[PDB]
């Protein structure tokens, strides 16, 4: 729920919305 | 409905109620507001029977979600070796890239798994590809401390 900004931004915002319902 | 239902079975492991769920009429192909798709969260959470059942059923192997992120980048970036395997015998595209310009082998790179690093290189990833962020595979290997990834994309790059 940190915000990764640069290389790996798109995946951890996916991983951490897979993290909500998961 | 059968689509959410689908979507919870897949991230949750449920074998037999994905079954269940595509007998009774279930789209494979099932998205959420994100674009998540069964196959991305059973990729995303090592599920590789569901995966199989999935891609058997007319799963999209190339489906993307609101940030460009396919399947193939979700077991790359989690570590499933197998599922990374099945999905490119399925037809993954091996140099998609997300919304950060990161393909699958930078994902790899980034989170250290040598041994999908080496499975994307020999079906035919780009080792030169460059994320937005001006980084190659092999830059955010180094960045990372991942000595292994970088000297094999090294060799890879030679």
């Amino acid at each position: 729920k940190s915000v990764h900004l640069g290389p790996g931004q798109a995946f951890y915002a996916t991983d951490g919305i897979i993290g909500e319902i998961r | 409905d059968l689509g959410k239902k689908l979507l919870e079975a897949a991230v949750d492991g449920q074998d037999d109620e994905v079954r269940i769920l595509m007998a009774n009429g279930a789209d494979v192909n099932a998205a959420d507001w994100w674009g998540l798709t069964p196959l991305h969260l059973a990729a995303w959470h090592g599920h590789l029977e569901i995966v199989e059942v999935l891609l058997k059923t007319g799963a999209d192997v190339n489906a993307s979600d609101n940030n460009g992120i396919t399947p193939l980048h979700l077991a790359a970036a989690r570590g499933h070796l197998e599922i990374v395997e099945v999905l490119l015998k399925a037809g993954a595209d091996v140099n998609a890239r997300d919304t950060s310009g990161d393909t699958p082998l930078h994902l790899a790179a980034m989170q250290g798994h040598l041994e999908i690093v080496e499975v994307l290189l020999k079906h035919g990833a780009d080792v030169n590809a460059q994320d937005k962020f001006g980084k190659t595979p092999f830059d955010l290997a180094i960045d990372n401390g991942n000595e292994d990834i970088a000297e094999v994309l090294q060799k890879a790059a030679k």
